[PDB]
């Protein structure tokens, strides 16, 4: 599994 | 904001054969939102221990899921799925056929 | 070929609780893994047997990334919904789908990295891993953020180097029923639909994986315009159903075939009614 | 490939009664028609299901077809109880094995017309469908008479005609279950020989078609020199199972591993044991 | 099913 | 004259469950001459009704049978095969192992 970094906006 | 209605289909595991423990599925996909109500009926009242698989969606987005239980397929008893959806005015009953 | 892929659903829950996170983890056409927000104790729990062989380290690691990456969906929930001016209130969800496919070497063949919000196309790495394809305004707005920030090459690292490498372990763990293929066992049905026409059923059962091609081809007809076909269903036992139908004139059955393409059949199936 | 064949074997009784008659039909691994001279009513006779469909016809030609070869046995075994001047109460068996391969396309491959007497090669029809090869003194004459009567060129024409046309219908006629593939089921099992080895036994279960290549390739890619495989052998339901074992120190199972090769499998299996 | 032509000898 | 003794395998259709109704099978091949005397036991005693296969031959002209009868796996009954054949002089009994 990979999370997430840089938030959409 | 999409909203997808779900396709619906109510099915048996194996071949049904009067008398021989199957599984009763049934397969509700092309939908969204996620939120749905997903019921089997025998005889017109509800089937515990009805099991689902783990929410997960297609290619599209939409999402499907497999509602599960063990019954016995004999000619008087009638077995149905009943699916509730925002798309949905009312809950939807469809009945199950062993040729489909 | 071979694919790794992970289903992520949020849900937000205005007035009823945190949003409702979901993860899904498939090898191929079989489930292996799930993380859900609701379970009394959420963690990553294997759903393939196979996997109850991995140590308690394995497990830790992927619930901490599953956690991590609920409040990343929850900040951009939350993000999402101030950009469109939605109302605090309402539902909404957002549907990640990330993984990898092997080739026959068993090196990487494509990665995988998009997002939808509130069922539609929202930002979707390309198949270069390096640029986005923005399905909105909002998600152009995503994209510059990405394009500065650098996220295609934290993703493609992923990509590239772990998921190709679990992907091979997956296999190793499961491979002597991940490589396996069930061919279906396929029967045409007759059914006198009128006292002018029959409906002919093609079924195709307990195969896996899930692809299959299934035709009518009427004298040749590579396809039937007129055709009812269901869509692939779940078994249960991880093997999977498809049918289909043609309605014909009374007295000319014999002319239609049916054609299954399958991983398992080396050669198609052609089959034919015979009462 | 697809295959049609014959197994075809009189043994004579002195003293008994005429010389038992026995004709089995096999389409690939699949055994579809029987005739025995000792049934109740001796004729040719369905054994797989597609086969019930044929016309009167049909069944009676093969009978009859039948009851000539069953003649042609006896005077066979007659003249060679005489040729090697045996004594005429003792039971001797004749065998014949003929039918024909057809490729990809589902033109023939290869024809197929041998006998065996007493166990051992007699004559049999080379690849060319011209010329015999003969296994001692007495196929030599046979050889001779032969291939002055052009037997050849009449068993030529069955193979490349009659037998190919009614191989290709009955790939037809049993298409659903003929050109399935069932998957081996397979699984390493344990056990410990001694204290100073074990024994790990390679399974593969409920497979068709027959032919499968296991094989146990210790530390790299080096196959195995003494390694006990048993016979494929029939399941009784349509499929086969074989398996392969070694015998290996304790505390070095992991160094092996096992391969199936099959015609279901689009990739081998690599199994390895974990206790 | 084919009957054999020739005989043996 | 050739003659070749006959390779016995015992062993069941399915994975041998107990309670599960199953088949038992004994298979000989590799033999010459055809005839054979294969029996199937239960504790000693003999099986009744046990079918066999149509008389074929390996590439090799060795003869293979398969004898099977429906039997339920146990944990106290115990099954084998015994064959006889010109190349033994006494009956060989092979009992049933379920893992071989």
């Amino acid at each position: 599994y990979q999370s997430g970094l840089s938030i959409v906006m | 904001m999409i909203q997808r209605t779900p396709k619906i289909q109510v099915y048996s595991r194996h071949p049904a054969e009067n008398g021989k423990s199957n599984f009763l599925n049934c397969y509700v996909s092309g939908f969204h939102p996620s939120d749905i109500e997903v019921d089997l009926l025998k005889n017109g009242e509800r089937i515990e221990k009805v099991e689902h698989s783990d929410l997960s969606f297609s290619k599209d987005w939409s999402f499907y899921l497999l509602y599960y239980t063990e019954f016995t397929p004999t000619e008087k008893d009638e077995y149905a799925c009943r699916v509730n959806h925002v798309t949905l005015s009312q809950p939807k009953i469809v009945k199950w056929d062993r040729d489909m | 070929p071979h694919s790794l892929r992970y289903f992520v659903t949020a849900v937000s829950r205005p007035g009823l609780g945190e949003p409702r996170f979901i993860a899904v983890g498939y090898v191929d056409d079989t489930q292996f893994v799930r993380f859900d927000s609701d379970a009394d104790n959420p963690r990553f729990e294997p759903r393939a047997p196979w996997m109850e062989q991995e140590g308690p380290e394995y497990w830790e690691e992927q619930t901490q990334r599953a956690k991590s990456d609920e409040q990343w969906f929850r900040v951009s929930l939350r993000t999402a919904q101030r950009y469109y001016n939605q109302s605090k209130g309402g539902s909404h969800t957002f549907q990640r789908m990330f993984g990898c496919d092997v080739g026959s070497d068993w090196r990487l063949l494509r990665g995988y990295h998009q997002f939808a919000y509130d069922g539609r196309d929202y930002i979707a790495l390309n198949e270069d891993l390096k640029t986005w394809t923005a399905a909105d305004t909002a998600a152009l707005i995503t994209r510059r953020k990405w394009e500065q920030a650098g996220d295609a090459e934290y993703y493609r690292a992923y990509l590239e180097g772990e998921c190709v490498e679990w992907l091979r372990r997956y296999l190793e763990l499961g491979n002597e029923t991940l490589l396996r293929t069930d061919s279906p066992k396929a029967h045409v049905t007759y059914h006198p639909r009128s006292q002018v026409d029959v409906t002919l059923r093609c079924w195709a059962l307990g195969f896996y994986p899930a692809d299959i091609t299934l035709t009518w081809q009427l004298n040749g007809e590579d396809l039937t315009q007129d055709m009812e076909l269901v869509e692939t269903r779940p078994a249960g036992d991880g093997t999977f159903q498809k049918w289909a139908a043609v309605v014909v004139p009374l007295g000319k059955e014999q002319n239609y075939t049916c054609h299954v393409h399958h991983k398992g059949l080396p050669e198609p199936l052609t089959l034919r009614w015979k009462p």
